[PDB]
Formats: C-alpha cells, structure tokens, sequence
C-alpha cells in the first residue's frame, strides 16, 4: 500500500528472515491496461456526444420562450446537471491521469458533487412526474424551489460532510484512494435514491396501465411499451441492473462486463434523454418548424 | 343572396314513392354540407339526414333509416331525396338546410327554428283516399 | 457500488500497487 | 428616472403582484360548462350541488370538493343558436352534458347535439362528461312495456348486452340492456372521431344521487392527469 | 294572404337586384389595374403585452393612441400603455365570460359585456382613483357581442338576440331599438360623424342603421356565411365585412353593391377581426390559421402576412393616427405590429 | 300570430328601401380611389415612418 514498503523497510538491510519466501541467503541492497483504456475511450466518447447533444438541446429550448414551463425547467436542470457531471469527469481525467495537492482534492470533490447532483436530479425528475399524478393533480403544482433545493443543497451538504470527515480522519494525499467505509457516506444515499426512483418508475408504469385499460386492442400494449421505452432513460433503470453487484477484483468476468455495461449506458443516457425529450418532442419540433418558416418568409 | 328552392310534395298514398328536389343558388354547393329537416304539425324541427361535400359520408336518422335516400349533384348544383314506403306519420313540411360554415364536419344550428340558411320547404301529406 | 466511484477507486489502488511492484522489480533485477 | 415614471413603475408593480395573486387563485379553481335539453334534469343537479355546496344570461355555482374549488356555469338566457358563444368555453376543464334517457323521441336530438359539440372545431381538446340522467324514469318506462325502443331505433333489435356490464343486483335485465344500448350509441359517436385528444366519461345519474359531483371531481382529476400524460407524450 | 306577401317580397327583391345590375357597369378591379401596386409589406412586433390569464376576446384603442383596453375570459379588464408597456388599471369583472370591450373617446369610462347580457361601464377618473362599477345596463336577451361609445352619455350595443340598443348612461334605459336581423349580430362599426352605423349578423347580412332616426337604410347580403367582423372606411361611404367563408367583401353605401372580393385558394378558414388603416389603402383581417393577412383594398392582392400568434387572432385594432396595429389572440398575448424603413 | 305583422313590416321596409337613388358603381369606385390617393401620404402603414418620428421604437 502506497510507497512506504521502502522507507519503513530499512530493517543496506539483510533478509527479513520472517517471510517464507525471499530466501534468507544474501542481503537486500497488460490486459487490465487494455480494458481500462477501452473503457476510458468508450465513456469519454459517450460523454462528449452526450454533452454536445445536451448543450444543443439546452440552446434550442432557451431560444424559444413559449416552451418555458415547470416541466421544461426541470428538464433544463437535469440537462445542466448532466453537462456539469461530464465536465467534472473530463477535468478529473485530465488532472489525475496524464502528494496532497489542493487541485487533486478540489477536482475529486467537484466530480463527486456533480455526480451526486446528477443522480439527485434524475431522482427529482421521477419525483415530479409521480407528483403530477398523485400530489399535484388537484393541488398547487409549482414546487420548483423545493425540488431545486433538494437536488442542490442536500448533495452539497453531504459532500461537505464527507470532505470534513476525510480531512479529519485520514486526509491521505489525494482523495481518490478509499479509506475504510468512508466512501459509503457517498455511496449509501445515492444508490438508495436510485432505488426510490426505480420504485417511482414502477408506479408510473402502473398508472400507464390503469388509464389505458380505461380507454382501451393491442394498440394499448404497443403504446404502453413505447412509453416504457421512452421513460427508461429518464428514470435511470439500467442502474438497478448492476447496482446489486458489490466491489469486485479487476481480473474477473462479472466486473468487466459490469463496467462495460455501466460505461456504455450511463454515457449514452444523456444522449438518449436529449433525443427523446428535445428532438422527438412534438412541441419542440412544431416550434422549430414555425421558426424556420417565419425565417424563410422574412428572408 | 344565399337561397334554396324546394320542389315536390303534395298528397301521396302510403307506401308509394316520392322525389324531392332542391336547387340552391348564391354559394358554392360543393363546399357545404347538406341536411334535411322535417316539421310535423304540432311538433318541432327534427334532423332527418345529412350528406357531406363529396357524398362519401351520408347519414340518416333512425326513424327513416333504410327508407330515404339523399344524394347531391355538384355539376347541376342540386339535391335529390327519394322517399319510398311512406307512412302517415311522415306527413310534414320538409326544409333543406346548409352547413353554417364551410370545410367543417359539425352542424350546430341546422335544426334551429330561426336558422336562416334554409329554404322555404314543401308540404308532403301521406294520406289514403 | 457507484460505477464511476468504484472504477476510480480500483484504478487508484492499481496505480499505488503497480508503482510499488515496479520499484520492487527494478530493485530485484539487479540483485538477481 | 423621472419621479412620474417611478410612480408609474411602482403602480405597475402593484398591478403585477395583484395579477400574480389573481393567477394563483385562478389556477387552483376549475371551470365546468353545463349543457343539456330543457326537459333534462340539469336544474335538479344544479340545485343539489348548490344546497350541498360540496336577461341574467349565465348562472354560476361555486362548490368545494376535497378542498378543491369548482365553478360550474349554466346557460341562463340565450337563443337556440349556440354556434357562436360556445367558442367561449374552449378552455373549460370539462363539459357536463346531461341527457334525458326517458324520452326516446328526443333521444335523437340529444345524440345530434352530442355529435355537434364533440366534432366542433374549437371543442376538439375539451373532454365531455356524459350523464345519462333520469335512470329511474327510464327503468319505469322499460318495465311498463307500452313503448319499445325498437320502433325508434331498429338497431336495438340486434343489440346485445355487453359482457363487461355491471348492472345493479336488483335491476331488470331489460333495463340494463336498454341503458347500455343508449350508452353504446353515445360511445360510438364519441369514438367515431377525436383521435384520443379528448375523452368521454359516460355515467348513469339518478338526478338525486349525491355521488354525481364527486364523480365529476374524479373525472376532472383523470382529465388533468391525462393532460399531464399529454405533456410527456405518454399517451 | 301569406303567399301573396311572399310573392310581393320576391318581386321587390327581383326589382332591387335588377336596379343593382343596372347601376353596375364596371368592376372595381378593372379600373384599379392602372394604379401602382402596394407590394410586399413586412411588419415587426414592436411591443408584446403579457399578464392576461385567459384568451383575449376583444380590445379597443383610445383617442390618444397611447392607452388601450384588453378583455380576457379570466374576468380581468387590463389597461395597457402601448409605449412603456406599463399597466394602468386591472379592473376585476363580475362576469368572467366577457366577449367585447369599449373605450370612451374622452377616456373617462370603459365598457364591457358578454354572456351575462349586462353592459358594465366603469369610471376611470374617480375622486379617489379607485375603479368602481359606474353603471350596469340590462335588457338584452342575448350575449353582448360588441359595444361602442358615441359620447360621454350614450352608447350603442349589439347582442345575439338579433337586436341593437342605444343606451343613455344617465338614465340607464334603452332609447332606440334596431331590429330586422335574423341571425346573431356579431359586430358594428361607427361612422366618423357618429350618424350611421353598420352591423353584421350571422345570416350573411349587414345592415346600416341611423342612430337618431332608428331604422334600417341599406342591407347587403353578398356573403355566404356568418359575418364575424366589420369595419368602417375612413371616408364613411364604405365598409368591409369578413365572414367564415374565408372571404372579405367591400361594400359601398352609395353604390349599394359589393366593391371587391378578397379570397385565395390557400386560405380556407374563417375570419375573426377586420380593420382598415388610416387611409383605407390596406385591409387587415385576422384568420383562424393563427395569423393575419393585410390585403390591398384596391387590387385585391395579399399585400402581407402577419404571423407569430400561437392561437387564433380574435381582435384587431388600428390606432386613430395609424402608428401601429394591435392584434389580440387566444394565446393570452396581445402583440403590437408596425412597419419600418 | 305575428307572422302577418312581420311580413307587412318586411314589405314596408323593402318598399322604403327600393325608393332610393343609387349612384353608379364606377363613380363610387373613382371617389374611393381619389380618397385613398389623397390620404396615401398620411398613412403610416402604407408609407413607413422613420424611427425619429415613430414613437414605437
């Protein structure tokens, strides 16, 4: 562990004589790299594509003032969280790759905070969608400030608590290295959040069933399947697929496929969400067509 | 001025055949939906049948369904109504009504007693002598 | 386990172990 | 900035905050449009909802159900021509269309009115709540047997009771068949056009039953939820 | 008896048609072909009004062309300053379903009405500066479709009961009644001298009435569907009518015949609001296709298109000096359009 | 009923409308063209106004 098996191993030194190996005579004077590089390239490309698509979608949505609504505001917040997560990941990759420097800890903290905010906004999307059926329908509908506080301050509070605990307990150089169960302080909430979001997804599906049978025919099942497919990226369903898998050694089979699945689906989640909610949306397409027609007529 | 003139009617024996003609002038006949209304003695206006612009969708009321046939001729700008197997309860005055708006599928005030886009109508009396 | 957090922890652990392993290998190559 | 300009700005700000309060009040209150024939029991429903609370032109009734305010508007004094002012109700939460099921002769008029309001250009995105009123009168008329719906509607001869029917346990099967025939006759017209942008909620009303307003409540809730499902393109 | 009267009426109609044919020698478009065409017209949205909660139904410009009144189905009547976009007054309305509004020429009173069949007039120059219901007018048996002030004490209103009324503010009772329409009267236009007014009904008819005398003068039935809007020419000898048949028609009082027809194959939806410019050279008509069209009043050509409304345009007004055109739409936004060099 | 009275009133209205002098449509069209041309320079919509004089800037 670390470079301390030489500084504290001065006893220029004979053989230890208490180790079965390292014969007492005399005196003391690739595949993992390939898979790591492949995963890095895959998730870097995915995050770059997602960032480009999301910033284009944000610009398009901000251009049209009529699209301004609570649902679109929450979508904009989610897109901003995804963009910040991608930027933080890129900065962390640049800094850590290619000893207690302030920049290391700052980059790690920013990456963790942006990841937590992204997960919390993914949860907030499902929370608002579920509220629109049970809480909101027939009740004040605006809760933008409350959801914003929940998605920003609470991740900030828990990240600050984790930073304080790390500084007080170990503070061992860069904070990339994990020390004990302290990392769970970040892992325990976020994963649980995802679980809650998953539950909400199921509830949404239940709603998406109970109305359809009221209005009726295999077209009902086709529409239900389409709605489930377009709602899967929003709720982060793919997280629960490999959430149950604990920490595993790099030289393994389950770990490698889990890492590939995560670095593909999480990377493409932003791109899929942008396509679904900003390119296939009827209102956005209609507004773009109207703007293009007006521009052509004016010119 | 939008006007419609109706021809055909009078005394008719029960179970016979009758032809009602309507000539409309002052507007494009192919653009508007056409309707037939009846007013019985002591009873209000009631919708009978309707035909669309192209005649693809033709509908009748349940009282006379399968008994009356309504058609239109855009080239001659006229409306025809063939009535067969008449009944004494059909003794009434017939009005031909036009859709209030063009290129629409809904008729709102066709059966209205003060509707202006309708003809004077003709009396048909199904009696046995 | 969070995917990104687990990956970064494993990569940092491998780096820390591999620098030590390279040091040990280069120190023992001269001896043997 | 001029003093007069500053006074105008502050007065505009006061007007803006008043309008914001008015908007907050308005969004929490739903609006409903009542339609029906003269012989229909619309007046009885209005009287019941007024007493329970939970020249003139138009009548307004305010009732609160589950801490939710509803304003129901009824036509007070208007001519038989309704092709123009109906466009004023293109943004109402729901349209309660009450139909008298006891008058077979005027049932065709009710069907024509429902078809006209269902296919209206400015009523395409407005859901209509259907109340088949006078259920007791319809049951008594069916049990009497003096008049049959076959003469008025020949299609009733070939009609069959739906499998998914839920009749009252102490109800004659003929009454159930007739009421479901009327319900399906309305449903065929409703489903003939619309493409799913607006929905119909056929309910059987006894004109004295208390649940009716609650039913509307539930119906309106569903509509709002469906509206949300049309915002996310889930339907 | 009835048959003889109907035959006499038909003979009189035929005689009137023969007289109209005899007095018609050349078409308006035939002699306007030698004038310079107006050409393409482009107008930009200088100002946008926001704050209403429901669809805008009607609006009216003031005498000074600075303050305007906007009516929306949310039960609020809002006075807008066209220059600085500041709101002057926000009058709460007892009846939320308001279909028309009017602004007095002196700017001291504002009128509104709708499905309640009551014409409510409020005083904007109260002693304490608080708007209160100055007067309520009752007697119409139909929805109030259009109201226009004549002076500080008289107003002309039209309702759906095929009847127009003249109301005196001091007494609150009708003084002159105009009858003769068969369909619902939609809108009326006052002459510049306030001596005659022409109103269109939902029977493809437009009738001219005298305020002081109180009987119809000319009747025009050149349209095919219900006429929704009508505007008066600046000279006072002509008017224009827009109907659901996607066709505008220009009628002349002295000629007693239609002057020009404005229609095109690409436009098939109804017409909601029409108005003339200061000189009458251009006719602005809002349609159900979420926009307005400015037609050349002489050559019957589409001079320009004003688009940018998310819903149908309900009301269109032109200032007295013609500085800008205010168009209200059901999207709860009122847009001010003007041209630039 | 009032049908007879309404018909008589309509006949009287048609009679009083018939006995009016009608100007030829050509003269009315010429007068309208002259009026439009006279006020053409006073129409801000027909002739755009420079932003210096236009208050809607």
């Amino acid at each position: 562990v670390m470079t301390k098996e030489e500084q504290i191993f001065l006893l220029a030194v004979p053989c230890p004589d208490y180790i079965y190996d390292f014969n007492h005579k005399g005196h003391a004077y690739t595949r993992e790299r390939e898979v790591f590089d492949r995963l890095g390239m895959i998730y870097t490309v995915g995050y770059s594509v997602s960032l480009a698509s999301l910033t284009v979608a944000v610009l398009i949505l901000a251009y049209f003032r009529r699209l301004h609504c609570t649902r679109n505001y929450i979508h904009m917040h989610l897109f901003l969280s995804f963009m910040l997560r991608a930027v933080s990941i890129f900065v962390k990759d640049a800094v850590l790759y290619s000893a207690g420097y302030a920049g290391c800890r700052v980059a790690v903290t920013f990456f963790l905070y942006f990841l937590a905010t992204n997960y919390y906004w993914i949860l907030v999307e499902g929370l608002y969608l579920h509220s629109l059926i049970f809480m909101a329908f027939f009740s004040e509908k605006k809760y933008l400030w409350g959801f914003t506080v929940f998605g920003w301050g609470l991740p900030a509070v828990f990240v600050a608590v984790w930073v304080s605990v790390r500084a007080t307990l170990a503070n061992t150089g860069c904070w990339d290295l994990s020390s004990g169960n302290k990392k769970w302080i970040i892992q325990v909430p976020i994963l649980a959040s995802i679980v809650l979001n998953f539950i909400l997804f199921i509830n949404i599906v239940r709603v998406l069933a109970t109305k359809l049978r009221e209005t009726n025919t295999r077209q009902q099942y086709r529409k239900l399947l389409k709605s489930t497919l377009v709602l899967m990226p929003l709720f982060g369903v793919h997280y629960i697929v490999f959430m149950a898998t604990p920490y595993t050694e790099v030289s393994g089979t389950l770990w490698q496929v889990q890492m590939h699945y995560e670095m593909l689906f999480n990377s493409f989640q932003g791109f899929f969400v942008a396509i679904i909610y900003c390119f296939c949306n009827g209102e956005v397409q209609a507004e773009i067509k109207k703007s293009w027609s007006r521009w052509t007529l004016a010119l | 001025q939008v006007q419609l003139q109706e021809s055909g009617g009078g005394l008719v024996q029960p179970g016979g055949s009758l032809r009602l003609s309507c000539a409309a002038s002052g507007f494009t006949f192919s653009n508007y939906k056409m309707n037939w209304v009846r007013q019985a003695p002591g009873k209000g206006l009631e919708w009978v049948s309707d035909i669309s612009q192209s005649g693809a969708s033709i509908s009748y009321t349940g009282s006379v369904k399968g008994r009356f046939t309504i058609s239109r001729d855009n080239a001659k700008n006229t409306l025809y109504l063939q009535m067969n197997s008449l009944k004494p309860e059909d003794t009434a005055v017939y009005y031909c009504a036009r859709c209030p708006a063009p290129f629409t599928r809904d008729c709102f005030d066709v059966t209205s007693t003060t509707y202006a886009y309708r003809g004077q109508g003709t009396q048909v009396t199904v009696s046995s002598h | 386990a969070v995917a990104e957090i687990q990956l970064m922890h494993q990569r940092a652990k491998w780096i820390q172990d591999a620098r030590r392993r390279a040091f040990l290998h280069k120190l023992i190559a001269e001896i043997h | 900035l001029s003093a007069e300009d500053k006074a105008a700005v502050e007065r505009s700000k006061m007007i803006e905050k008043q309008l914001q309060k008015d908007k907050q009040v308005y969004r929490a209150t739903h609006r409903l449009l009542l339609l029906g024939a003269d012989n229909s029991g619309k007046s009885t429903i209005v009287k019941q909802m007024r007493i329970y609370h939970v020249t003139s032109g138009i009548f307004e009734t305010k009732f609160q159900v589950d801490k939710v305010n509803f304003h129901m508007f009824d036509v007070g004094a208007q001519r038989d021509e309704r092709r123009k002012w109906i466009q004023c109700f293109n943004d109402v939460t729901a349209i309660i269309f009450v139909v008298d099921s006891s008058d077979y002769n005027r049932l065709q008029e009710a069907l024509n009115d429902f078809k006209s309001i269902w296919n209206n250009r400015w009523l395409r995105t407005i859901s209509v709540i259907l109340f088949l009123n006078k259920q007791d009168l319809l049951a008594e008329k069916v049990l009497a047997g003096k008049s049959k719906i076959e003469d008025y509607f020949p299609e009733f001869a070939r009609y069959t009771t739906p499998e998914d029917a839920t009749p009252e346990p102490g109800e004659d099967p003929r009454v159930t068949r007739a009421k479901y025939f009327i319900r399906d006759e309305f449903l065929r017209i409703s489903t003939a056009s619309g493409d799913g942008r607006h929905y119909c909620y056929p309910h059987f009303t006894c004109s004295v039953d208390t649940e009716n307003a609650r039913r509307i409540f539930n119906d309106c809730r569903d509509i709002i939820q469906r509206m949300h499902l049309r915002q996310y393109e889930l339907l | 008896e009835l048959d003889q009267l109907r035959q006499e009426a038909e003979q009189l109609k035929n005689q009137i048609r023969d007289a109209r044919k005899a007095c018609a020698d050349a078409t308006l478009s035939q002699i306007t072909n030698n004038i310079d065409p107006v050409g393409r017209i482009q107008m930009r949205t200088r100002r946008t009004l926001r704050g209403h909660l429901a669809k805008i139904y009607a609006m009216h410009w003031g005498t000074d062309s600075r303050l305007l009144v906007s009516a929306s189905q949310d039960g609020k009547l809002i006075i807008w300053d066209s220059y600085t976009t500041n709101k002057v007054h926000a009058i709460p309305l007892r009846s939320s379903w308001v279909m028309t509004c009017a602004y007095a020429p002196s700017g001291n009173y504002v009128a509104c009405g709708g499905l309640d069949n009551i014409c409510s007039i409020y005083n904007l120059k109260t002693r304490e500066g608080n708007v209160r219901v100055s007067r309520e007018l009752a007697g119409h048996t139909g929805y109030l479709s259009c109201c226009r002030f004549l002076d500080d004490n008289q107003i002309v209103t039209s309702s759906g009961d095929t009847t127009c009324a003249l109301w005196d503010i001091e007494t609150g009772q009708q003084t002159t009644t105009f009858t003769g329409h068969t369909g619902d009267v939609m809108s009326l236009s006052l002459a510049p001298d306030t001596r005659l007014f022409v109103s269109g009904a939902c029977d493809a008819s437009a009738k001219l009435w005298d305020v002081r005398e109180g009987m119809c003068r000319q009747t025009f039935t050149g349209h095919e569907s219900d006429i929704n809007a009508i505007c008066f020419f600046p000279n006072g000898n002509a008017f224009a009518t827009g109907s659901d048949d996607a066709t505008c028609r220009l009628f002349d009082l002295r000629a007693d015949q239609e002057l020009m027809t404005y229609s095109h194959d690409n436009i098939i939806c109804g017409i909601t609001s029409v108005s003339f410019s200061k000189s009458g050279r251009l006719l602005l008509a809002g349609y159900d296709d979420f926009n307005c069209n400015v037609w050349d009043a002489l050559k019957a050509d589409r001079a320009g298109v004003l688009a940018g409304h998310d819903n149908r345009v309900s009301c269109l007004g032109v200032t007295d000096d013609g500085m800008a055109v205010a168009t209200g739409s059901w999207d709860s936004f009122l847009k001010i359009w003007n041209g630039s060099s | 009923t009032a049908s007879i009275a309404q018909a008589r009133k309509l006949v009287e209205q048609l009679k009083m409308e018939a006995n009016i002098d009608r100007i030829k449509v050509s003269k009315a069209a010429a007068d309208l063209m002259a009026y439009c041309e006279a006020h053409a320079k006073e129409d801000p919509l027909l002739t755009p106004v420079p932003a210096s004089e236009n208050p809607f800037r």
